[PDB]
């Protein structure tokens, strides 16, 4: 089984931009799917869960009403839709699976990271 | 524990009802006799999801089901009105039903501010002790 | 949130030893902490979850213990494959937070 | 609140009855088979207009009567027995259903006999300190 | 409106005699009306109170079986009926009217004063 | 019974300064009570009930706070015209009960 | 009391049943509609006379009887479920209802080891006291 | 009335023996019945108490399992058969009446005592 | 078990005192607690029952006092007759115990 993430680069601040994770070897719609992300030097800190249905996001305070996180089953993909960036949030996002669906965690798979770096 | 809502939807906004329990203040209408009918006593209002409060709470009633259909099957009561009493007894025996051993998890005394109160007057007698 | 806060930060030990590793909890999360392995630029790993319990697949020196607002992850003993950062997790309310993470050096 | 009796007349003097929850101690009474009918469990009394209590207590029932059918307008049981045994819970969870900040005017912990008991042995080591 | 008080004057121990307090530009009906005396030199003591019935009465423990309080609405003069006077007793008696009838206070109109003075 | 105790017993102050009054209760009284003005040889004059609401027809220097067991009573500006004894009046429980009083002097 | 059995015989074993209040955890036997019938919900137990403590509850339960009899003739209620929820109540207006004056004999609050903590902390700043 | 002890005297270690109790002067059916022992230059330690049947017996820890106390109203004795003996049960035994037989003291009755020793 | 622990384990005094003896519990036994007289060599006697009450026969100089851990027999006025052991039983709880005695000697 293996989560490859993709969409990372560069972009302006103010910008949009959609990240993708893609699952092999394991049907998706068995569990909860989040994201993570790793800021240059500092821990790991997150960002965001999505649960079975589109509308049961989770969110950071800092990341309201600017990320939205959303799933396509049928494609095996999680999405990240990004709006009003700013310079701290440049970081290595990862992706990470849940050992089931009805709770966040414990990670019992990571993705190896993309990097998104938000800077003029 | 948090909830993650697993359901194949979500509706995000909750538009309920619920009953005032003082529906009137001044005039008659508190008279039964004069008051509303059992149709007009509801109040109503709408809520959205912020912080995904809907969808949690409907998983939420999900998963209380099972425990709340076996608690049913053992009880004799045609009508139970008393779960949520029983808890707030269940609460106070919890906390103040035995001897409350100061510093363990389970005593929520704090003794801090008194704490305050007799480390500053160590000081009351012991620098003036002339 | 509640914040948990890791000890020691580095760790400098030589193989064949053991490592005692501690997360504090501000309130109590009860057993609802995991624990997971990051080794540089690789997928971070699962170790620990429920606070005790071992991953499939984890050699049988990882170990926990703890309740809360103390937890313990133990390596019983050191081989020079450990060098990683260590997190710990909780899940009893969103938000979701982890530790500082523990920064363990192999002193060959 | 103090209560002054507002009505256009008062009856000073209650003839009052109530029952006897243990009516019988000794014999075959307690055996229900054995003792009394329905109609005679009850205990009387009278009582006189001490303090004005008894006019005081009528516009009080008076006063009472409006909140109380807006609960029973609320309610969905049929007979309700629990106003008390609620109140009672209420008056738990007021005191004891938090935490208790000592000097704060809802908790009602005096620790002065324990001053003074703290105060006292300030002097059993600090004399005999040689 | 004007609370006029009579009766007052010299009485020997043992006595009995009965103040009177008029109203006059208010329907005397819609209020409960006291009685406070002022002893000389001394403050404000509550001696009586009648409510809307004349068994509505409240005392001072020291007037309780001496002193008796009562109305006549249609006349819409108070009384008050004493015996068994005492030296302790002289003093001058005030009438008070509350705002309203169901509760004792705030006391909105007062009378100018009637002097009892219990003396040999 | 509630006893009710004022403090000052004496104040001599000049015009237009501020003079703040208290009362004092033996147990709490929550908000239920009054001060009454009492000029000498007139009849006695509601200022303030509920412990804050000012009475109809009184100046605006005229303001009382407190709940509980402590109550004050402000004046913001003395005149004089406000020489006269004050006294609060609680309603929580029979006996009626009234306090000491206070008499304010005028500094001329 | 102690409790002396005082009957012409004792059987000194009880054969007992009661209900299992979560009687499945697995499966749908859970959901009422595939769930046991009425008489498939209890379980069963045999409790041998150790201590003589079945001839003890026996005689017990004689004893209760006239009182539980007196009590039922005062109430209106058809059925009594809340003799043990009133019992718990009891208790707790019994310690916590009113002021618990320590070292009484009806305050159950234990500062000894508290003692212990303020005992050893007397010397964290006389004997360093520079 | 009257309570007469019987059954002492010299027995080896692991041997039984039957002690009885006589009463004379009152119906033995009304009343509980116990066994209290004084061991030499000792106090008083109670042994065993027998209710109105025979199973409604209640013993000390260090007697369960190897004494029997039991009655018999027909024949107004009640007896103590004891078993598995040790040096530490010599001692002089008592009976002793309870005032009623549902509780089990005051014992308002006591025997002259008969001596048992288990020694070799 | 309740352990009942009886004090002074000796007393010596001339006839006609007043004697005290006491009995004390390490938890309450409320008013559960009786008193018996045992003579050298005679059958034990009931003296008082339920902490204060005077049992049939007994003379008038024994009373008995107390509550909860703390009771008391008095003597009024020794006779030689008295010279015995005191015991303290309680019926609280299973098992039944007695107190260790008294024995009083009287000093002629
Ligand atoms: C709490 O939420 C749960 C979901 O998170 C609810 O779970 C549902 O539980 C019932 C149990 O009776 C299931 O009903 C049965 O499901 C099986 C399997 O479903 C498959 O059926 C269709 C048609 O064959 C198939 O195309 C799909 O592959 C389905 O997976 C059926 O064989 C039975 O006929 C019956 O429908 C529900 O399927 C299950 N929901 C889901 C989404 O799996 C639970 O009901 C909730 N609790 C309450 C009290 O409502
Ligand atoms: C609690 O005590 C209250 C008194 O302190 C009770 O108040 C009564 O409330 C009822 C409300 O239905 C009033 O009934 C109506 O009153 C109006 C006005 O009354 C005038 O009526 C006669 C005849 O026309 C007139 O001569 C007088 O001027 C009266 O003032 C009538 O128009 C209606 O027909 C109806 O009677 C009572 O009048 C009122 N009592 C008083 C003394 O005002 C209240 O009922 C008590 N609570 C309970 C639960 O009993
Ligand atoms: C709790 O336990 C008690 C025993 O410890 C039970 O006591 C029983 O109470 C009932 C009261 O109705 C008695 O019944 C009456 O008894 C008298 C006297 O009994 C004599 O009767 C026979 C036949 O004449 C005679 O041969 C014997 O001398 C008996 O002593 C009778 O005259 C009445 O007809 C009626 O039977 C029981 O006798 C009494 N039991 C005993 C053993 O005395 C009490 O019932 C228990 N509580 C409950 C709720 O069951
Ligand atoms: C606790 O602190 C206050 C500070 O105002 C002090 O006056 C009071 O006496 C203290 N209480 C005790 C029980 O020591
Ligand atoms: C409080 O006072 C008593 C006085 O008899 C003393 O013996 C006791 O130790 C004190 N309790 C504590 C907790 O200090
Ligand atoms: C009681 O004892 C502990 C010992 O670990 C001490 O740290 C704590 O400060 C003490 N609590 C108070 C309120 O003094
Ligand atoms: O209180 C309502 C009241 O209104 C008016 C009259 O119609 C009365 O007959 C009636 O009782
Ligand atoms: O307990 C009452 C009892 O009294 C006697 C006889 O009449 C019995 O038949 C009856 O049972
Ligand atoms: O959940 C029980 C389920 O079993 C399967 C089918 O028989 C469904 O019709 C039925 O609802």
């Amino acid at each position: 089984v293996q989560l490859l993430e993709s969409g990372g680069g560069l972009v302006q601040p103010g910008g949009s931009l959609r990240l993708s994770c893609e699952a092999s070897g394991f049907p998706l719609r068995d569990y909860a799917m989040s994201w993570v992300r790793q800021a240059p030097g500092r821990g790991l800190q997150w960002v965001s869960t999505i649960g079975g249905n589109d509308n049961a996001a989770n969110y950071a305070d800092s990341v309201k009403g600017r990320f939205t996180v959303s799933r396509d089953n049928s494609k095996s993909t999680i999405y990240l839709q990004m709006n009003s960036l700013r310079a701290e949030d440049t970081a290595l996002y990862f992706c990470a699976k849940s050992v089931r669906l009805s709770r966040p965690s414990p990670f019992d798979l990571w993705g190896q990271g993309s990097l998104v770096t938000v800077s003029s | 524990e948090a909830i993650v809502n697993a359901q194949p939807k979500c509706n995000p906004n909750l538009h309920y009802w619920t009953t005032q329990d003082e529906g009137a203040a001044i005039g008659l209408a508190w008279i039964p006799y004069f008051g509303p009918a059992a149709e007009g006593i509801y109040i109503e209002g709408l809520m959205h999801n912020q912080d995904g409060l809907i969808c949690g709470l409907r998983q939420l009633a999900n998963e209380t089901t099972q425990a709340l259909q076996l608690f049913l099957r053992a009880t004799t009561e045609l009508r139970t009105f008393s779960i949520l009493n029983r808890k707030a007894i269940d609460f106070l025996l919890q906390r103040w039903g035995g001897t409350c051993h100061i510093l363990g998890p389970d005593c929520c005394i704090e003794p801090h501010d008194w704490t305050k109160n007799i480390t500053d007057k160590i000081d009351q007698i012991i620098h003036d002790f002339v | 949130e509640i914040v948990l806060t890791q000890s020691p930060a580095t760790l400098s030990l030589s193989p064949g030893e053991r490592a005692t590793l501690s997360c504090r909890a501000s309130q109590s999360v009860s057993t609802y902490l995991a624990w997971y392995q990051h080794q540089p630029g690789q997928a971070p790993r699962l170790l620990i979850y429920e606070a005790s319990n071992r991953a499939t697949g984890i050699p049988a020196r990882f170990s926990g213990s703890g309740s809360g607002t103390e937890f313990t992850l133990t390596i019983s003993s050191l081989e020079p494959e450990d060098v990683a950062v260590y997190y710990c997790q909780q899940r009893a309310s969103w938000p979701l937070t982890f530790g500082g993470g523990t920064k363990v050096e192999i002193k060959r």
